[PDB]
């Protein structure tokens, strides 16, 4: 059986740590939820 | 059991000790997550029970208790805040600025974060706090890197 647990507050923290980049892509949704690239 | 309002973790004792399978958002007695943590099944809160009420495998999501009820929406322009929960990791805030998933039934936000597969279900959120959608379903682009959707469901 899966349980839940509270891990915390949903709250937006100044100066958190900034990563990741913001690639655009093309990209497809089949009928099972699953994305793939388009080429 | 626990009806406060916050980010929790989907645990499982199925397997070898105790592994953590996704996350999920409670808010307004709802609990929010993505389908494939799941797979729809019932879950424990305490000595308490939550069914699933609603449900959808294309848009990966299911809530518990009542109608989906996050309807924030990403403005397209500023960085977002990913609260990532990880397996036996605390849980802990990454900014970054999204970038975008084309599809042929329109433009979805973009998250290029790279976290263990049990953090499925983490909330992305806005300046205002608002939960802005779910992290856990997106693709494996060229150099193997993660970038997942900003999912989000739709609230009646
Ligand atoms: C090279 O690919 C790495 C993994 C990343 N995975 C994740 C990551 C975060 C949340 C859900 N799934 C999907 C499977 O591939």
């Amino acid at each position: 059986d899966m349980y839940i647990e509270r891990a915390g507050d949903i709250t937006w923290e100044k100066d958190a740590e900034v990563t990741g980049n913001s690639p655009r892509l093309d990209v497809a949704l089949d009928e099972s939820g699953d994305f793939s690239l388009v080429e | 059991g626990e009806t406060t309002d916050g980010v929790y973790r989907v645990m499982t004792r199925r397997l070898l000790g105790s592994t953590q399978v996704g996350v999920g958002v409670m808010q307004e007695g709802v609990f929010h997550t993505m389908w494939h943590v799941t797979k729809g099944a019932a879950l424990r809160s305490g000595e308490g029970r939550l069914d699933p009420y609603w449900g959808d495998v294309k848009q990966d999501l299911v809530s518990y208790c009542g109608p989906w009820k996050l309807d924030a929406a990403w403005d397209g322009l500023s960085e977002v805040q990913l609260l990532a929960v990880p397996p036996g990791e605390r849980a802990k805030n990454i900014q970054t600025l999204p970038g975008i998933f084309k599809t042929k039934d329109g433009d979805i936000g973009a998250v290029a974060l790279d976290y263990p597969a049990g953090t499925s279900g983490s909330p992305i959120l806005d300046k205002c706090g608002r939960v802005i959608g779910l992290y856990g379903n997106g693709v494996v682009i060229k150099n193997g890197s993660y970038v997942s959707a900003i999912t989000q469901g739709k609230r009646e």
